């Protein structure tokens, strides 16, 4: 209607709006990894302890095994090394 | 006694130093990878070549003022070897070349997933980047009093939306295409396997 | 300028031009805001005139040119540039502390209850 | 220099041109690593 | 016995706590830096007025197309309070 | 004895905290020296 009996020159700028935003401590660190596999190691021992029906083995495997348990837990140190939380126009309305 | 000290407190130092070796190895931790910046390090990118696109951004990826950090790193790309293997004599030439030659330039993402979504490969989903500024009009010429009575109806149909209604009529957004965890268990039941080597084996030799 | 500090005092995101938000970033004297981004370029900004006026694709023009070598931008980035004013544990004891505490009392439970059994 | 000489109307879109036609979980551990060393240990064991 | 009852407590949290001990060291990373950029976070910054570097820099703390973003962020450190931040009139 | 024993699982856990960051020195620092004066050697 500014377009009815009036006229506008051609494009200044375009078309946005903006949105203005000014500026668990723990637990978090285990939330990088998938919650499942806790309890796949919990099942696990269920399976080692049918062996009592060498030992050896038995220990082999879990001293080759826990192994990497422990550096997966030393892994997730690095949780930063490669106001807002989440940017979304709908992520916000919640 | 003392005779069995040698290697055991070396143990207990050298596996500590072979622990925190394997422990720093990973703490730093078409589709390659998803942000535009993060292409301008990567192969070069497949234009047309001789097009508008191919001018204006050797006029303005060459303005350094108006650079922004992406369009002289795509201009040293694709000007290699005075433009070769960006080859374009004809159109389709650019169009086709680098599906496994593995270059990488879009379109306006309309005309992309007008042939990218009526593709069986959706791998050749190269992520979005056009020029802010420049683009396709409606041309008249001067004299012809129509102007204020055609824009009426540009602007309304947005006004509307009706302009993205008839976007998403021949050219819907949907399409059939829409858009560190397992170690444990490529060698778990390795050990279920050993298991079977070992007592099995016990069990038929005490059998023998 | 009630949504200056009605944003600053209470959880309100507003709804208003971003250059303005980018030159209240300019001025404030410490980096305390955060912005979002906004991509439509399909609707413009003229602007208005006298409806019959000889020189109004000539105006446009240059309203085209400018954007076209891009000095346009460089009034913009007068005024406001890219870059601005502002750029944009030890109390973590009970949490893993209670999760045990149901067995430490279930314990005196199954003691008490088998001894009297 | 088409809209100097024969005027326009507005935009709708803006533009590009590119290529349109269709024609591990652990191992990280072992890319600073030389895979050799547990055979150093299993062979340090006798 | 309950030895094996509440004995996953000395086992798992002080692992944690040697994570603690761990991660806050590794994020670790008289003159701090040789910048006039890395030290634009130290404040009370002393300066002269009406002089040279009081009067060129200005204009050169100025003028948006000098891409070296530096000069204006030392502008704007002492820019406020009218150019009278933390400021002396001579050396 | 019960006393020393403190300064044995004090030991078993500050050198291994103590053995930890130095990983950074091997792990975080082409080039590498800067000098006019370093390069002449």
């Amino acid at each position: 209607e500014r377009e009815s009996v009036v006229d506008f020159s051609k494009r200044y700028m375009d078309y946005s709006v903006g949105i203005l935003i000014k500026k668990i401590s723990i637990f978090s660190l285990f939330a990088p990894f998938d919650f499942a596999v806790w309890a796949c190691i919990a099942a696990a021992i269920p399976v080692v302890g049918v062996l009592i029906f060498a030992m050896r083995i038995v220990m082999g495997s879990w001293w080759l095994f826990t192994l990497i348990v422990c550096s997966s837990y030393t892994a997730n140190l690095a949780a930063f090394l490669t106001p807002v939380r989440t940017f979304q126009d709908l992520s916000k309305q919640l | 006694a003392m005779r069995i000290v040698m290697g055991s407190w070396w143990l207990f130092t050298l596996i500590v130093c072979s622990s925190y070796t394997a422990n720093l190895a990973a703490f730093l931790t078409p589709v390659r990878t998803f942000q535009d910046l993060s292409k301008q390090l990567e192969m070069s990118y497949g234009t047309v070549r001789d097009s508008a696109v191919y001018e204006y951004f050797r006029a303005k990826g060459t303005n350094p003022l108006e650079q922004d950090s992406t369009f002289a790193e795509l201009w040293r790309t694709i000007s290699k070897n005075g433009g070769a293997d960006n080859c374009v004599s004809n159109p389709s030439e650019g169009i086709r070349k680098a599906k496994k030659g593995n270059y990488a330039f879009l379109w306006d993402v309309a005309v992309v997933e007008y042939a990218a979504l009526t593709d069986d490969d959706c791998s050749v989903t190269v992520i979005g980047n056009s020029i802010s500024s420049k683009g396709y009009g409606i041309a008249l010429q001067h004299g012809s009093p129509y102007r204020d009575l055609f824009s009426q109806r540009i602007l309304e149909l947005q006004d509307t939306g009706d302009l993205d209604v008839l976007k998403q009529k021949w050219w819907p957004h949907t399409g059939r295409c829409d858009l560190s965890f397992a170690g444990v268990f490529c060698i778990l039941a390795i050990g279920l396997l050993l298991a079977c080597l070992v007592a099995a084996l016990e069990l038929w030799w005490n059998s023998n």
